[PDB]
């Protein structure tokens, strides 16, 4: 019932090889609906999803010309970054953000975000109250004393409770098909021997949307959290995914385990069994 | 400098069915930096017109990238992932388990 | 929709 929208750039620096590339994908949910990438011949905010091809060209060259100001004002800030660090020229790093809004059923806003990486360690994230920062290190507090100087966060403020969330529903409506169908995952559960003396039990969730999804082996109705090997959920690249979850045990104890199911898109939670 | 090497998992879109077409996918996720090499291998060569998803990354900031195409699978017909990585001293190949 | 185009770093 809840959504989510985010936006997620990443800036990389590749000294000797021209400027530092500039990507940006959008989602809602788990669904991506445009990008941008600096590095195209000619780069243009584009349509990945099929409800949003309908917004009008003062949409496309509004994102498009946002774009291409952030692929200038991403190369000043990794610039910035390295003098913060005392960091060679040489060397290559990386910027990322992201940030967006999440709403509930009703459509008002539960929280707002924006968090910032450099080189894969957090740097500086606007706080809940989108009044604050949060600087991880005297590098950040430089950073933002700027964004006070310059207001960002009552900017970010005014964008988060305003045309993220409106925007947002906007998307929710234009994509209510898709984007407000939970598909439920078709399961099985396989069985591969090891040895004459224990088995492999893999649960099986295919074909599901969103992402969000709980596979929980049981055994005598005990969680076996620490003998799960659970794989990470990954795409069909259809717009559902895939998950397993695997636990070994002694051959002929098979009946004592139970997996356990839980999907948006089920009228009621899955409990599974091998069925030999 | 935070470095974290691929996470790779080979698999189809749908459940194998010789002489049925399908995609086959290779999915590389958790890696830091962004820079990486990725190709499906059909009996070792390197398929061509292999697409790739554009990067985003997780809530822990490590990237991840689907790349796949189409194909239709036989019995003989032997297919792998090959990836490269800042983090790897050499490339990694991981064979689609057609036995799950 | 995009947060406009802020302040650098
Ligand atoms: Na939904």
């Amino acid at each position: 019932g809840s959504h989510s929208m985010r936006y997620f750039y990443t800036a990389m620096s590749r000294p000797g090889r021209g400027e530092p590339r500039f990507i940006a994908v959008g989602y809602v949910d788990d669904t991506q609906f445009v990008r941008f990438d600096s590095d195209a011949a000619s780069p243009r905010m584009a349509p990945r999803a099929p409800w949003i091809e309908q917004e009008g060209p003062e949409y496309w060259d509004r994102e498009t010309q946002i774009s291409k100001t952030n692929t200038q004002t991403y190369r000043e800030s990794l610039r910035n970054l390295r003098g913060y660090y005392n960091q060679s020229e040489a060397g290559s790093h990386t910027l990322q953000r992201m940030y967006g809004c999440d709403v509930g059923p009703d459509g008002r806003l539960l929280r707002g975000h924006d968090q910032s990486a450099y080189d894969g360690k957090d740097y500086i994230a606007l706080n809940e109250d989108l009044s604050s920062w949060t600087a991880a290190d005297t590098a950040a507090q430089i950073t933002q004393r700027k964004w006070e100087a310059a207001r960002e966060a009552e900017q970010w403020r005014a964008y988060l409770e305003g045309l993220c969330v409106e925007w947002l529903r906007r998307y929710l409506e234009n994509g209510k098909e898709t984007l407000q169908r939970a598909d439920p995952p078709k399961t099985h559960v396989t069985h591969h021997p090891i040895s004459d003396h224990e088995a492999t039990l893999r649960c099986w969730a295919l074909g599901f949307y969103p992402a969000e999804i709980t596979l929980t082996w049981q055994r005598d109705g005990e969680d076996q959290t620490q003998d799960t090997e659970l794989v990470e959920t990954r795409p069909a690249g259809d717009r559902t995914f895939q998950k397993w979850a695997a636990v070994v045990v002694p051959s002929g104890e098979e009946q004592r385990y139970t997996c356990h199911v839980q999907h948006e898109g089920l009228p009621k939670p899955l409990t599974l069994r091998w069925e030999p | 400098m935070i470095q974290r090497t691929p996470k790779i998992q080979v698999y189809s879109r749908h459940p194998a069915e010789n002489g049925k077409s399908n995609f086959l996918n290779c999915y590389v996720s958790g890696f830091h930096p962004s820079d990486i090499e990725v190709d499906l291998l059909k009996n070792g060569e390197r398929i061509e017109k292999v697409e790739h998803s554009d990067l985003s990354f997780s809530k822990d900031w490590s990237f991840y990238l689907l790349y796949y195409t189409e194909f239709t699978p036989t019995e003989k017909d032997e297919y792998a992932c090959r990836v490269n990585h800042v983090t790897l001293s050499q490339p990694k190949i991981v064979k689609w388990d057609r036995d799950m | 929709h995009l947060a406009s185009s802020g302040h650098s770093y």
